[PDB]
């Protein structure tokens, strides 16, 4: 809603959708005819409007790829990435380590 | 009117499924083009952060207008259904004229 509003979504569609590409390239031809240009413009409007919800889902998927734990691991804001099924073992041995370390550190 | 009676019909005939409220569409329950029976839920919407389903009124073949994930307004068009059209076909012929205008009370 901040960085990928409709204007940028349309800009994306300009280079993806074959139908919208074909229509946009056809309208780019100089001096075809008045009637043909009007028809092409209406076709473009209908196609670009029709494709908004799908490219919206694409957009939020794109944004979701920025919120993954791989990024957090590269930036150093988490310590590690764990698997759920084996988390019990990991956290057991980790907590054991940390408690023993606390004892020696207090000394 | 006085001692004479006139009865007007309230349009409910086009058999278009409509959202009863504002909100958001989450998903559809059945396939686009599948047959639905009256009383069967065809869609899932959420308003109020509280989910409310949507039962079909008539039995017929449903085609959806809005794509999954969409803003809903009360009385909006969500999904049309094809029926066997028992009656009430083309009850429009929208009047385009002018109402009586003789007096004015302008002194």
């Amino acid at each position: 809603e901040i960085k990928f509003r409709r204007k940028d979504l349309v800009k994306t569609m300009r280079r993806v959708d074959p139908v919208y590409i074909h229509l946009a390239e056809r309208l780019g031809t100089p001096e075809l005819s008045t009637a043909e240009r009007k028809e092409l413009e209406n076709k473009l409007k209908e196609r670009e409007e029709f494709l908004i919800p799908i490219y919206h889902q694409v957009a939020v998927q794109f944004a979701d790829l920025h919120d993954t734990p791989g990024r957090m691991q590269e930036k150093g804001v988490i310590s590690d990435i764990l698997d759920w099924k084996t988390s019990r073992t990991f956290f057991y041995w980790r907590l054991r380590r940390l408690l023993l370390e606390d004892l020696v550190k207090k000394k | 009117i006085g001692n004479k009676t006139c009865v007007f019909e309230k349009e409910n005939d086009p058999s278009v499924m409509r959202s009863p409220s504002a909100g958001k569409l989450i998903q559809y329950i059945v396939e686009d083009g599948g047959h639905v029976f009256a009383g069967q839920c065809y869609a899932e919407i959420e308003v109020m952060k509280m989910v409310m389903t949507l039962t079909a009124v008539e039995s017929g073949c449903i085609h959806y207008v809005k794509r999954p994930g969409a803003a809903l307004d009360p009385g909006c068009v969500l999904a049309k259904m094809q029926l066997d059209n028992p009656s009430k076909v083309q009850q429009a012929e929208l009047h385009t004229g002018s109402l009586p205008r003789i007096q004015s009370t302008a002194l």
